[PDB]
């Protein structure tokens, strides 16, 4: 449900 | 120090829409 | 929040979301201290009941954030967390007493109109403030109902006697906590729900016009249920706890 968030925060 | 001064209220002598509630209730 | 309306932008420099990795859901909400640490509730990390045991990597912190599901990417910061400390006496077999937990972040966030720390009070502060019928306010991204809100919510609600907070539940309730909410007769509503665990619970100071948090979201018997009450952490009682670690390290 929630927006995709940059990879590099993974 | 700078601690709980908001930059988009306190700081600009502006006012929330409901802050006034809780200053009227100390 | 049940019965809140949405913030305003910037309204709370200070929430912080804690947004978990995989999958991407939002586990609670925090608070900003200072440009390197957050504080939140320990059971939103730690909570062996229901096998709810968060490392540093397990989790984000989001700050600066409006919406609840948007990227705000100009806007929001996210960091990674170094260390992750909890009351060594937090009372999870029992009744969540002492729930606080501190989270050190990897590296310092620069502050902005939308990201700003609160202030943590002192005794006097504590003392003048933290008093039945004062109004604290109480932000989130949680619940609407016991259904989910598209930007942050924020209600104001008054600090109830101890007699009635205890006499409203079978839990034991120590002088860690505080409860917080409208009466059955009052007619005004609003509580925190599922989602806002971990959130600011603040006040404005009359004297010097800052806001600090005077409690932390802990818990509560349902969402808004007449004759009950929202429970918080006492950041003042538990001080002593916070300035230990961040000294520390
Ligand atoms: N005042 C509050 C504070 C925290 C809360 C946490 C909750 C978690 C699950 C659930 N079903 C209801 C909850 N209600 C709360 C009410």
């Amino acid at each position: 449900d929630f927006e995709e968030i940059p990879e590099e925060y993974l | 120090a700078d601690c709980g001064l908001r930059p988009l209220f306190e700081k600009k002598s502006l006012e929330d829409k409901t802050e006034r509630e809780l200053l009227e209730s100390y | 929040i049940v019965e809140g309306s949405d913030a305003e932008i910037g309204m709370s420099p200070w929430q912080v979301m804690l947004f978990r990795k995989s999958p991407q859901e939002l586990l609670c909400g925090a608070s900003l201290i200072s440009d390197r640490w957050v504080l939140t509730a320990a059971h939103c990390l730690l909570y062996p009941p229901w096998d709810k045991n968060f490392t540093e990597n397990d989790l984000l912190v989001r700050i600066g954030k409006h919406s609840r599901t948007r990227y705000e990417r100009n806007i929001e910061k996210i960091s990674m967390l170094e260390k992750i400390y909890i009351h060594p006496r937090y009372n999870w077999r029992e009744n969540l007493d002492r729930d606080i937990a501190l989270m050190k972040l990897k590296k310092p966030v620069a502050f902005s109109d939308y990201i700003h720390p609160v202030c943590l009070p002192d005794r006097e502060t504590a003392a003048s403030l933290l008093q039945a019928g004062y109004k604290g306010r109480v932000t989130g991204w949680g619940n609407l109902k016991e259904g989910q809100p598209s930007v942050l919510q924020v209600v104001n609600l008054p600090i109830v006697e101890r007699p009635v907070c205890k006499d409203s539940t079978r839990i034991r309730i120590t002088d860690n906590m505080f409860c917080a909410g409208y009466k059955p007769d009052e007619g005004k509503r609003g509580d925190a729900c599922e989602g806002d665990s971990g959130g600011p619970f603040v006040m404005k100071s009359p004297f010097n016009n800052r806001w600090y948090q005077m409690g932390i979201v802990s818990w509560g018997e349902g969402c808004d249920r007449d004759g009950k009450y929202g429970f918080y952490t006492h950041v003042f009682r538990l001080k002593k706890w916070i300035q230990k670690v961040i000294d520390q390290f």
